[PDB]
RNA sequence: UCUGAGAGUUUGAUCCUGGCUCAGGAUUAACGCUGGCGGCAUGCCUAAUACAUGCAAGUCGAUCGAAAGUAGUAAUACUUUAGAGGCGAACGGGUGAGUAACACGUAUCCAAUCUACCUUAUAAUGGGGGAUAACUAGUUGAAAGACUAGCUAAUACCGCAUAAGAACUUUGGUUCGAAUCAAAGUUGAAAGGACCUGCAAGGGUUCGUUAUUUGAUGAGGGUGCGCCAUAUCAGCUAGUUGGUGGGGUAACGGCCUACCAAGGCAAUGACGUGUAGCUAUGCUGAGAAGUAGAAUAGCCACAAUGGGACUGAGACACGGCCCAUACUCCUACGGGAGGCAGCAGUAGGGAAUUUUUCACAAUGAGCGAAAGCUUGAUGGAGCAAUGCCGCGUGAACGAUGAAGGUCUUUAAGAUUGUAAAGUUCUUUUAUUUGGGAAGAAUGACUUUAGCAGGUAAUGGCUAGAGUUUGACUGUACCAUUUUGAAUAAGUGACGACUAACUAUGUGCCAGCAGUCGCGGUAAUACAUAGGUCGCAAGCGUUAUCCGGAUUUAUUGGGCGUAAAGCAAGCGCAGGCGGAUUGAAAAGUCUGGUGUUAAAGGCAGCUGCUUAACAGUUGUAUGCAUUGGAAAC
């Protein structure tokens, strides 16, 4: 074992927890948008996705793909 | 970052460097894209001719010289034809 | 050193085969003996080379004699 | 080994004077039979092409003081270039520094000349040499280092020396030059170089 | 313009068919014998067997608080970071087990992709919140620790304000799904450190932040063609084939999913078997090419074995994590720890393949404004005749010819043999002395001097200056430096192939042998002696590859009697196939373009005292695409 790996073992855990907390709130917002459809809910979804789009938690192309498939169901009318 | 580095091509006790336009994540004396003159840093008095053709292109589309490459870029006047054409 | 068993002819004048003596082998055909297709490197681990050898001194494992 | 034991026996069997003409010039009632206990009658009974070709090979390389592998390297190197084969090969063999020292006449024998060359007594083109296999080209200047002239063996050769026209020298200043390539008829012709040159199908 | 050598062996003797063997090179070679030096290269191919042991990627205080230490009366200033935080850790090292396939070579498209540090250019670098290391106290153990409660700061995190343009959709028209415009809606941006200036106000510089617009770069996906044997492997495959809706993914996609149908690959070799990292290249060949994939380089795969996933932009991570499996080690029986195929080294195997060696001096990489740090990458030294090359073991003179040996057979002589003895000469090497490099005509370092974007200052650029930096290493090397022929030769054969012949002994016995074959009392083949010759610091033997071998015959073979025409016939598929006219143009030929890494091969040249060797320039080849031609 080398010293400069278990330090990374400490740093990774807290941001892992934080990123999981963000991912699950993205997911619950997306579930909210399925169960009821309106501009406000999906706008919250756009904002919530862009929060992580700043960072490297979610791949940005995933964010755009999901918001595109959500405007797709917005286009029901 | 693509770096202009040195490549010790030669026998023991006799380094003979070809100046190389190589990426940062490449080992010593590895494959590269374009060739930049050569060097024999044992013979003095202008034994260090360089192409001057594609090196300026490399610098103009991203390149990072090193201290021994800084030396060669100094005498030949690469700086006075590079940093002014930069503006 | 593997599982193979081979016939083998000894060189020289006399030998030191010792009935479970560890030896070393050498190729080479022998016309006189059908089946036998090998020789012993003489001068090896156990089979001591033939003494009183002064011509070419390489086969039969004899060192350079004192002048 | 780079040195040979006996030299007159070589001329005996090879039937070629290692010296100019004194190899078998009745020195101690000098003879011409083959050496060993069996010089009585082995005149010519198994004269094969291979036998005589070996004969010319050994004749060619004994009077030059060479050994096999370096001679093979010389043949390969001379084969690398373009021109005629035998004469260029002989030019390369006459481009040896010690052979040119002998042709200078500064030493009585090629062996003494070779020792003097090895021991640093010879300086070439204002550069000291220690390799008897240097390749001399036309227009190359030679001196005797301007040093170690006080040798009894170098003197009587230095004044008494045959100045061949293909290499010129100045006796007192001990300066020489390799101006022109020696000609086939200029050097001893008891060697049939052809049988040697097509004796090598090595490449 | 390149270039093609044979020979012995079946017979009483001959010609032919035909097989074997030798004459040539080459090795990651080993063994026997011998062994002086120098230079260059190379050094487990067996066990991807297991490992004692030491070192292999860390850096940063001009990020943070705090701790410790030093000068200080204090204020304060300086040195290190245990920890938090930034980057690096995914490169670089090693090995070739697996993999017979888009793994590789190679040509391509990604209207299917993404890419931080690097690059052009733009907008802003505002203000708050809430947290936690360390610390303390406790529990607790020898320690590793772990857990419990309070305390903190940041370039750690999270909201809020406005988004230049983005991101995505809404509407309109544009062009041959792409791209660009206009308007609308929703949505998201930071972090400050150091410094100059400024009484201040505030302005600015350097380092830093986010969003942006080109790229460079790297990675990934797909296709063409090529890239082993085997039919003593005939069927193989059910996410398999195709469609529909959704999800998923950097993106395409049965990738998955819910529904429907049974399809698809296969004699032009499916599926299976065994084999193997592929390529450049090495050895051989004149060549078509045979052959191994050495050092090394591009690509690929792996990290005791088998799975999983976080984080990171990039790993499913060689010295990161979890789990399981097997092995081992330590212990205070409570528990732990590990993964040498990194550099050395050990055990085993093997016939066999090395120092538990020095230094960042140079290249480099990483961090750090900068000093500087780490580097068993790298550069060096030690060992090894393992290979290639060079140099030595002296030299001149010196005889009817010293002595001895052998033969002759002895009482002639010849060989040894100018070889020797002897007289003189020099010293690479041997051994002293003194001088003593280049590599480091680099670079960082900051005073200087100026320029130049912008100012008040600050910082870069250009030239100089200096102290500077060597393990190598007093190294090579040089210098009429000391002495001294002194400090250095073996090896194989001598019947023929194939240069080299006599004697003694042995007497089908001991033994020799690549082939022919030698010896049963005169052996040039056995053993030795003498002599001779072939190589020589190497010589021989064995093992493997190509050649000769036209002995797998495409170049380049035959089938009556030498191996070889099926017992014959009907015949699918396939191969080949009359003449004439036109078209297209796959082949076929030629024109352009792109491409086919370096090293290596060839040739020239340059530099090593010269080859060995190092370097420079030029040099083929194939493929894709594009213009033609139109005999066949």
């Amino acid at each position: 074992n080398i010293k400069s790996n278990e330090k990374r073992l400490r740093q990774n855990i807290k941001r892992n927890l934080n990123n999981k907390g963000q991912k699950t709130k993205l997911k619950t917002n997306v579930k909210n948008f399925h169960k009821e459809i309106n501009l406000d809910n999906l706008g919250n979804v756009y904002s919530q996705a862009d929060r992580l789009a700043r960072k490297g938690i979610i791949s940005t192309n995933r964010a755009r793909r999901l918001k595109s498939r959500n405007v797709a169901v917005l286009n029901k009318t | 970052m693509v770096k202009i580095r040195l490549m010790r091509m030669g026998r023991v006790h006799y380094p003979t460097y070809r100046i190389v336009a190589v990426d940062s994540r490449v080992k010593r004396d590895g494959k590269y894209i374009a060739l930049i003159g050569h060097l024999n840093p044992a013979l003095k008095e202008n034994k260090c001719k360089i192409d001057e053709a594609v090196a300026l292109e490399w610098l103009n589309k991203g390149a990072k010289p090193t201290d021994t490459v800084r030396s060669l870029f100094s005498q030949t006047g690469l700086w006075k034809k590079f940093v002014e054409s930069k503006k | 050193t593997n599982g193979f068993e081979v016939l083998t002819y000894i060189p020289g004048e006399g030998h030191n085969l010792q009935e479970h003596s560890v030896t070393l082998l050498r190729g080479g055909r022998v016309k006189d003996l059908p089946g036998v297709r090998y020789h012993i490197v003489r001068g090896t681990l156990d089979t001591v080379g033939v003494e009183k050898r002064r011509q070419q001194r390489s086969a039969y494992g004899a060192k350079k004699p004192k002048a | 080994m780079k040195y040979t034991g006996s030299i007159f026996k070589r001329s005996r069997r090879l039937g070629f004077s290692l010296l100019e003409n004194n190899k078998e010039f009745s020195k101690g009632k000098k003879r011409k039979t083959i050496p060993g206990q069996h010089g009585n009658r082995f005149r010519s009974s198994t004269m094969s092409g291979y036998a005589q070709q070996l004969q010319e090979k050994q004749r060619m390389q004994y009077m030059y003081g060479i050994t096999d592998k370096q001679f093979r390297r010389l043949f390969r190197l001379v084969l690398k270039q373009r021109g005629n084969l035998a004469v260029n090969l002989f030019r390369v063999l006459e481009s040896r520094l010690d052979n040119i020292v002998y042709r200078m006449g500064f030493a009585p024998t090629r062996r003494s000349a070779r020792q003097l060359v090895n021991h640093g007594h010879v300086l070439l083109n204002d550069r000291t040499v220690d390799t008897p296999s240097i390749i001399l080209n036309p227009g190359d200047k030679v001196r005797l280092k301007a040093k170690t002239i006080k040798i009894p063996i170098v003197k009587a050769a230095s004044e008494s020396g045959v100045v061949s026209p293909f290499v010129e020298t100045n006796n007192k200043t001990f300066e020489g030059t390799y101006v022109r390539f020696p000609e086939r008829s200029e050097l001893p012709a008891g060697i049939n170089e052809s049988y040697v040159v097509e004796w090598y199908k090595r490449l």
